[PDB]
RNA sequence: AUUGACAGAUUGAUAGCUCUUUCUCGAUUCCGUGGGUGGUGGUGCAUGGCCGUUCUUAGUUGGUGGAGCGAUUUGUCUGGUUAAUUCCGAUAACGAACGAGACUCUGGCAUGCUAACUAGUUACGCGACCCCCGAGCGGUCGGCGUCCCCCAACUUCUUAGAGGGACAAGUGGCGUUCAGCCACCCGAGAUUGAGCAAUAACAGGUCUGUGAUGCCCUUAGAUGUCCGGGGCUGCACGCGCGCUACACUGACUGGCUCAGCGUGUGCCUACCCUACGCCGGCAGGCGCGGGUAACCCGUUGAACCCCAUUCGUGAUGGGGAUCGGGGAUUGCAAUUAUUCCCCAUGAACGAGGAAUUCCCAGUAAGUGCGGGUCAUAAGCUUGCGUUGAUUAAGUCCCUGCCCUUUGUAC
């Protein structure tokens, strides 16, 4: 009852996984912290936010394209 | 002599100090191009910077305007002399700068010019110097008598959330 | 057994009735016509209460220390009904507090401490402290 | 003439006025600001105060 | 060339000494800021500087209700002459700048 | 001496007050002598509280402008000399320094 | 005085928690903290519940005052 | 030329305002005219700026492309999804811009790190003082007050920095096995509460905030300005936000016992906060002190609450209006009662017709205390906490709003 992901999220979490698949995981907080060094992303819920969808559309990925 | 006035009374004094110099300095040097003044307290002395375009015209012919307005300031809040000195120092990108082409704009104005053309060059211009939009509002009476408003605005702009505070330079 | 180890209500009963036995506080004139504080409407309904406060201001003192009179004043502080207006926190009496604090300086419970304000003293800790002891030894209850 | 200004002006707002508007109406006289509440508002930025909460 | 002698001359004398000159918009001030010889109050000082702007020989600025008089070339002739004074004279602005 | 110098600096931003009294602790440290950590006064919190309108009639409505303001003060066991050298560095922000002699 | 009632009871069976935690063993620590939390969980956990500030327009955070209308 | 004057009559005035008289700056004057100036004068339907509202909802826009002679449309949408034009996905559109969201401040988690005499101290040491202070024959304890610095030991409590921290990430369902929703684990469960805030409007308010202002007006017998006085407080009456109550789940009298935001003098024009002692029943008075402040006020020793009091459903000790007498303080001045204290007086009111407001978590409500104004000073306000529910967890019946289709002589 709410926490939709924006746009502005989700494009940034596309583009990451596009380049930097093999190094996104599974686990969140591993990718987590992978999010901010590859990304200049301002904020930290941000950052915290991308990362969250990059593990649900790593997830995905996992179980065909 | 010996008071030392309260913290918070003093921090204060200070901002209402700065804000009076402020529009002392925006009434003064309106034409001749003010946009800003950065004040510094040091030890036995007190150096104030004023931003503007035209540097020739704020200091005068020689050295006389400055030290006009120094002695008026002197005068003023209450400065022993040698205590206190304006350093007028130009401003690096004045189409950035808002006041400094809000007064381009009022000075157009007042000269005759077109309320249309005149503030149409002045977006451009300020455009020109490489800002990530902008947005100008002359108002009022624009012919006739009934307070008719221009609204002239291109490219990028925020108005809502903190960043509008730093982010844009409003006037 | 300290006095802190006792409840405090019935603690205040016995001090004041000790304060009786004893004999020699010097209540004053008032005492009947006295209010109490500009709070009240009436005078106490103990007519002996002149010993009740004095030791329930001593007790006070034994706890807090360097408690001047408007400290005291401070302490039986109360609401006070404006009546059709919202009430308001007035200061207890002055010369009430100042009585009592005086009539512990003569029987030599207190003394007028450095750094200004009364506290109490050793031959007032033996009373507080021996009737704390009585009161513990009353029954287990 | 000598009872021009003649008057105890000392305490009161036919005193305390405005150290810009001069108006002798709502004025902030907390931390000495002495200001029209509407100039208040007018230089605020300046002075340092600024609205975050 | 009006009103008490002694208080308008030295209003024009602070106004020669130094190039600029300030006020605060008063009228009951019976002393005013700086000057201060004898009484010599805010007004003469305010009505003296508005006839010199008048006539052209003073100029403006007002700002938070106080005053600010520039005193303008033609102006500093014109004092020099009600005061009789030498040719050489320096005002205010001399000023060594570096 | 060598005595008891007290730095005092306040100010109403944190960023650049913090960098001070970081660059103060750093001049102490190079010209080794003492410190006593930084000690974050409770900040103050200058609040004036008005009604948007100019007039009586809108909606009433309220601003609230803050005005906040720090105290970090540092002590130090020295001379003065390098007070001096320490405390003429770290300046251009609004950083307002008040150097005490010994004690109070 | 009730807000201070609840303190001391989160903090003496919180205490007594880091006492067998520390000095005992985490076996017994772990049977204790069971047989205070099944009766409540307000003796180790706070409640994050605080005062909500009142906005104006209201005497309080959610009361507005009442409107006139006619 | 004709600025400025003790009388004494007059005058409210000790206004040299006027009449009789003094004598005076001595280059001020008076009169035109131009012309200013001033204005809490008029105009917010002449404007600016500033607020408010439509409009707290999800809305708004152009470029290029396509459709229409055109006004326009499309983009900007069947559907699902979301707090959300939020996303997914559709597709004559493509690719953008604001708004929403992100953001900022705040709330709560950190025995993690940095930190301290203007925090605590924190527990040690108890080095103690200290008197029987108490238990106790005496030792050892229990309790604080403190006497403590520094060459005790630190950061649990404290202050506030810079970091971490929660993401609907995990498990299960449901959902086109997308976007998502539900539940439960871990633990704060996407939701702590503010601030900021689009396009286009409004002939909303504001000229009495402005040395922002156009025009108009007035301008010395002034709508300028200052002084004295009165008025804004006048009461057949009608409405609006408030406070106190109508009692015993209470009142009064004692006793016990806990807060959190603040504020404070040595000032922009004359004065703060106040500890301790005396004097006074009390309001207050007089002494000395501290305090530009985590230093002093100040472990802010708040109220409600809690615990013993009576009292006994009587307009009663509930209620505290109105009114007489007296006393304090602020003030240049308080009468038309400034406020405060005191003794007396003791009204309607025994829960409120038709009507209608406000609110879902530390919320309403009770309950006090700060800020503002403020010489004097809150029944208002704006903050603060303390006590702490009931009921919902939804729907469009009412009142409104947002989108689509539709009709329309607006």
């Amino acid at each position: 009852m709410g926490r939709v992901r924006t746009k502005t999220v989700k494009k940034a979490a596309r583009v990451i996984i596009e380049k930097y698949y093999t190094r996104l995981g599974n686990d969140f907080h591993t990718n987590k912290r992978v999010c901010e060094e590859i990304a200049i992303i301002p904020s930290k819920k941000l950052r915290n936010k991308i990362a969250g969808y990059v593990t649900h559309l790593m997830k995905r990925i996992q179980r065909g394209p | 002599m010996a008071v030392q006035i309260s913290k918070k009374r003093k921090f204060v004094a200070d901002g209402i100090f700065k804000a009076e110099l402020n529009e002392f300095l925006t009434r003064e040097l309106a034409e001749d191009g003010y946009s800003g003044v950065e004040v510094r307290v040091t030890p036995t002395r007190t150096e104030i910077i004023i931003l503007a375009t035209r540097t020739q015209n704020v200091l005068g012919e020689k050295g006389r305007r400055i030290r006009e307005l120094t002695a008026v300031v002197q005068k003023r809040f209450g400065f022993p002399e040698g205590s206190v000195e304006l350093y007028a120092e130009k401003v690096a990108t004045r189409g950035l700068c808002a006041i400094a082409q809000a007064e381009s704009l009022r000075y157009k104005l007042l000269g005759g010019l077109a309320v249309r053309r005149a503030c149409y060059g002045v977006l451009r211009f300020i455009m020109e110097s490489g800002a990530k939009g902008c947005e100008v509002v002359v108002s009022g009476k624009l012919r006739g008598q009934r307070a008719k408003s221009m609204k002239f605005v291109d490219g990028l702009m925020i108005h809502s959330g903190d960043p509008v505070n730093y982010y844009v330079d409003t006037a | 057994v300290t006095v802190k180890d006792v409840n405090q209500q019935e603690f205040v009963r016995a001090l004041a009735a000790f304060l009786k036995k004893s004999g020699k506080l010097k209540v004053p004139e008032w005492v009947d016509t006295v209010k109490l504080a500009k709070h009240k409407e009436l005078a106490p309904y103990d007519e002996n209460w002149f010993y009740t406060r004095a030791a329930s201001t001593a007790r006070h003192l034994y706890l807090r220390g360097g408690a001047g009179v408007g400290s005291m004043t401070k302490i039986y502080g109360g609401r006070q009904r404006n009546g059709v207006m919202p009430s308001h926190f007035s200061r207890g009496s002055k010369s009430v507090a100042r009585r009592v604090l005086q009539a512990l300086e003569g029987l030599k419970m207190v003394e007028k401490d450095q750094d200004g304000g009364r506290k109490l003293t050793p031959q007032g800790q033996r009373d507080l402290d021996r009737i704390a002891g009585q009161v513990a030894a009353a029954k287990k209850k | 003439q000598q009872l021009y200004w003649s008057h105890p002006r000392k305490f009161g707002q036919g005193s305390r006025s405005c150290r810009v508007c001069s108006n002798r109406h709502g004025l902030i006289r907390k931390y000495g600001l002495n200001m029209c509440r509407q100039c208040f508002r007018q230089y605020a930025k300046d002075i340092g105060f600024i609205k975050l909460d | 060339m009006l009103m008490p002698k002694k208080n308008r001359i030295a209003i024009y004398e602070l106004l020669f000494k130094e190039g600029v000159m300030v006020a605060k918009k008063d009228v009951h001030m019976p002393k005013h800021p700086e000057l201060a010889d004898k009484n010599v109050p805010n007004l003469h000082v305010m009505k003296a500087m508005q006839s010199l702007k008048s006539r052209g020989y003073v100029k403006e600025q007002f700002a938070w209700r106080h005053f600010y008089w520039y005193l303008t070339n033609e102006g500093i002739q014109y004092l020099r002459d009600y005061l009789h004074l030498p040719p050489e004279i320096v005002p205010a602005t001399l000023r060594r700048s570096r | 001496a060598i005595h008891r110098i007290r730095i005092t600096l306040t100010s109403r931003n944190v960023k650049s007050l913090e960098k001070v009294c970081a660059d103060l602790i750093r001049g102490a440290k190079e010209k080794n002598l003492k410190v006593k950590g930084p000690v974050r006064m409770p900040t103050k919190t200058l609040r004036i509280t008005t009604r948007k309108t100019p007039c009586g009639e809108g909606s009433k409505t309220w601003d609230r402008f803050q005005m906040r303001i720090h105290k970090r003060l540092i002590d130090l066991h020295s001379p003065s000399e390098i007070v001096k050298q320490i405390t003429s560095i770290s300046i251009e922000p609004g950083v307002e320094v008040e150097v005490t002699i010994a004690d109070a | 005085h009730v807000a201070q009632i609840y303190a001391i009871r989160q903090s003496i069976s919180k205490a007594l928690v880091a006492y067998y935690q520390k000095y005992v063993d985490e076996a017994s620590k772990k049977e204790i903290k069971d047989i205070l939390i099944q009766y409540d969980r307000t003796l180790l956990v706070a409640d994050p519940r605080r005062c909500e500030s009142k906005k104006f327009g209201g005497p309080g955070a959610r009361a507005r005052y009442q409107k006139s209308y006619r």
